[PDB]
């Protein structure tokens, strides 16, 4: 239900793109999120679930109360951030736009190609996984004998009797308990092995992303990418001027941050 | 292999041994038996018994409580009755239903903050624990009860000690935060001073050097597969098990005075064809059926006599 | 209230007589005595044995086929064993552990474009019914296997119902798609003439006045549990059952021959106090144990004799 | 994974929004969809799940494949609907954006008003089963006063034996099972009770707004409500046209088609 808000949100900004009538830009976005906080009020929904890094913290003697509340502000300061994210890019798009009718252009398409890419990259990882998937495949016949085995074995345990043959009975059920019980545990060894190789290949991912985007600032630390009047944002201007008095590493965070946010929630 | 129980006695590194078994078998009376022929050559054995009908009060004759109290007649016996063995293994029964390895503990928090009635029991059992061993007993037999099974409740824990040890880890974590943003002790104490009790009795529950299980069973079909079931279910948790008693035997005279006796000789001769071929790897103790006038210790000796050396007429 | 059986056989409205119990309880002899004298009142009279064993070929000594045939030294009395009625029973052991109200018939589909192996079942079962339907008999005695419950099979295809008649429903809009857009008959064909005899049959089923079901047990907890789980099980499926067999009862003389017979009779005496004091809404069958010298048809006739009218020494 | 298509696909439409260099512009849509075609052509992630309408339908003979492309290519012009649809809302944007550099405004302006309405009245309809939240209270002391005599009747079943005394035991259980039964039944009661009135209150919902609809079509059937150039949209200004020669009964369902969407599949 958060995604409505968001996207309730990103309608109002882009009604309210490129209006240069209110000085207050940011603040807009304020009573922005004060009315979806006011129709939130009767429209609370949300869904709690017991998780593990939870248990050592209320083991802590850390108030439960306290612990909601830190969870659910530390939610609402996150996607106020990715609104507000959202809000300068669309602040970027009018000032593309009157640039229509300049190296910020090309910085600003550049660097969009970058996350665009990594993001998609990213999200075709599970395209890539077929280097695991032949694994599965060559484990595939295995898998196969030894379920038909079972099949053959519980066939012909159903054929037995079990009154007056007991114990060829019970033989055959402590055989196919056994069998059984090693299919369960070479499906936890599959399952554990392309656990581990998803879990390498994304800190590979996340290692070489992180190389591309510091390959990026160190091109472009010096020079300016997202212009704009002071005046315009000057609450959150001199934040937002990281590097050589311009939008650079916020606007990247922001990029990146809010382009993930659509591809994961999506 | 052998017809009697004397590996049991000859193997004095057992510290804990259950008798188990369901069904309508006389199983209290064999494991009281058993407990007093421990008694002949260990110095100190203590008879648990988590079933709710206290049996063994019966078969001795007296009353007993949840503390350890000498048996009259035996100068090392002892015996108690733990009704909240029962009480705290009931409560257990959907951490048994489910038997999983994650969500497990989730429950277990989930009602630790919602009702508190699982850290409950882990106390409870604890304390059962610390006090048995502390009182230093040589032995203690087990009458588990004839429904359930809470041996595999100290498997469960083990989601416990790796959250606690995700504790520790983020131990050096929680501290700095909590002075960036500013009882705790008392939960991570009680867990502190009852989780070593709970590990050295669930390491020695799983050494087959010290803990074993005697299933107590009957010549006939029901009887005879709840036991397979049991023997396997206790195999697929790793806990030894090497001896299984079958009570209410006929064993009729050759002066061949009642057509009954036979018939039920011949029933029982077909169930225990079948249990000798299926457990070849055990010790099959036949224990025949006493009179009705013979009830109390004078049972109870006669079982451990037939017990220590095999019985044929 | 009765120890005999002769309100089954005074019910002339009887034509579903199944005969239950798991265990090592001997009910093929009962089943079939039950049989032998419903055949002295009836015109025509069918024995089914679902079990694997094929035990009344050895209760008459005689070899029987999946046909019905005639046995030897009745006339009215005809017997048959389908070992294909456990061979399709098996199959469905996913419903039965769901026993769902939504999603079996999508399991069911789902397996029937991907192996057919359930349809399949239940053309046989409709095949069975319309042989012992069309072979015209008077009452119908079920031995139903110690392990599984295959009386249910008959309340699921309830989904299979309004699944059709959802289809008859979209019937009309099919054809004005089908012609729109441009094998199919002998699907809905095969389901068409398939579905009325077991719905005559599962009609038949869940009215008391012409299906029974008779539970077979002995003086034991284990058994006497058994059976106690069976008749909730089968009360929870509103299917008539008014009669308990027990077995294997020892009624020792007041010679005082052997001190085990008392024992076995004073055992057997608190368990049949326990049923019935439970099972006073009941008829309380008690079934002596026979010599091992006699088994066949002298035990039948027998068993069908201390049916009739109670046995007392 | 359809989202993330249909973002892509709008976002692109967003980056061709008001360019009048290529007068194709349907076209442009249709290379559009080409390209993400031919990118879920290695990509083709779906989940097909067993339904009931299904199951009829099969048991008529028609095959298994031809049933399979039926409902995939149902989907795909699904997507490819609602992708022209915001295509049109695009155009639209452009048109007032030039227009602000008018009876089509506030005409624009009023059925937004009247679809937006609609959509939030629905999607708060949970909001209004307080109707029924009443009576959920009203049963929920029968339920907590009956489940805590099932909690009774099973300490005291805990309480007494089995061996010795089966009979009470027996009873007890039997007592305990009826009464389990009888809460299983009110619960399925409940949820019956529930589920009709949630569908009596939706299809109330329903011919309301068709009714809302209508009337304005109604309103509006006579006067002209969203005016473009014809060679811009020519290969399907035709179909667009349907009321007095101007964009009509097609914008309207477009725009409520596309706001349930997004409100649906957010
Ligand atoms: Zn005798």
């Amino acid at each position: 239900f958060r995604l409505v808000g968001c996207a309730l949100l990103a309608l109002g900004v882009r009604a309210f793109v490129c209006k240069y009538l209110s000085i207050f830009a940011p603040f807009l976005t304020l009573q922005l999120a004060y009315m979806g906080l006011y129709k939130y009020f009767p429209k609370s929904e949300k869904k709690i679930k017991t998780t593990v890094l939870t248990a050592a913290l209320l083991l802590s003697g850390i108030p439960a109360e306290v612990i909601n509340r830190s969870m659910d502000t530390y939610s609402k300061m996150g996607e106020v951030f990715t609104d507000l994210c959202v809000y300068f890019f669309t602040f970027i798009f009018c000032h593309e736009l009157l640039d229509y009718w300049a190296a910020d252009h090309w910085a600003w398409l550049l660097v969009l190609s970058f996350v665009f890419g990594c993001n998609v990259l990213r999200i075709l990882l599970p395209s890539f996984s077929s280097f695991m998937s032949r694994v599965l495949q060559k484990d595939a016949e295995q898998e196969s004998q030894m379920r038909a085995e079972i099949q053959d074995m519980k066939q012909e345990l159903s054929t037995v009797n079990m009154m007056d043959e007991f114990a060829r009975y019970a033989r055959l059920e402590r055989k196919i308990n056994k069998m059984t019980d090693k299919l369960k545990t070479h499906v936890k060894a599959r399952t554990a092995q392309l656990a581990k190789i998803k879990w390498v290949i994304s800190v590979a991912f996340y290692v070489l992303q992180a190389a591309l985007m510091i390959s990026l600032i160190w091109k472009y630390y010096s020079v300016p990418v997202a212009v704009v009047p002071s005046k315009w944002i000057t609450p959150l201007d001199r934040l937002v001027a990281f590097p050589t008095r311009v939008a650079g590493g916020v606007g990247i965070t922001c990029w990146i941050l809010v382009c993930n946010k659509v591809v994961a929630i999506v | 292999l052998e017809p009697t129980l004397s590996n049991i006695i000859e193997q004095r590194s057992l510290k804990w041994i259950f008798v188990g078994g369901k069904g309508g078998v006389g199983k209290t009376t064999c494991s009281c038996s058993l407990a007093v022929q421990l008694s002949k050559g260990r110095e100190s054995v203590l008879i648990i018994s988590t079933d709710p009908a206290h049996n063994i009060s019966d078969a001795f004759d007296q009353k007993f409580s949840k503390v350890p109290t000498k048996v009259k007649g035996y100068d090392n016996l002892f015996a108690m009755e733990i009704d909240p063995s029962l009480g705290v293994a009931e409560l257990p029964d959907e951490f048994f239903e489910e038997d999983n390895m994650l969500s497990m503990g989730k429950k277990m928090m989930q009602e630790a903050m919602s009702a508190f009635p699982g850290i409950d029991e882990a106390m409870s059992y604890a304390e059962v624990m610390r006090l048995v061993k502390g009182m230093n007993f040589s032995v203690v037999v087990f009458d588990t009860a004839p429904t359930g099974h809470t041996l595999r409740l100290l498997n469960f824990p083990t989601i416990v000690e790796r959250g606690l040890g995700r504790l520790m880890q983020i131990k050096n974590q929680i501290s700095p935060f909590i002075s960036q943003m500013c009882n705790a002790d008392q939960l991570a104490s009680k867990l502190e001073e009852t989780l070593p009790v709970i590990r050295s009795v669930s390491e020695q529950f799983k050494d087959p050097e010290q803990t074993t299980f005697i299933c107590v069973c009957i010549a006939e079909f029901l009887s005879l597969y709840e036991t397979e079931r049991l023997i396997q279910e206790l195999a697929k948790c790793k806990i030894d098990t090497h001896n299984i008693i079958v009570n209410q035997l006929v064993f009729p005279d050759p002066e061949k005075p009642c057509k009954m006796c036979e018939a039920r000789h011949k029933i029982q001769a077909k169930y225990l064809d079948q249990m000798e071929d299926l457990y070849e790897d055990f010790h099959i103790v036949k224990l025949p059926l006493l009179p009705h006038e013979v009830r109390g210790a004078d049972k109870v000796n006669t079982f451990s006599a037939l017990l220590l050396e095999p019985y044929k007429p």
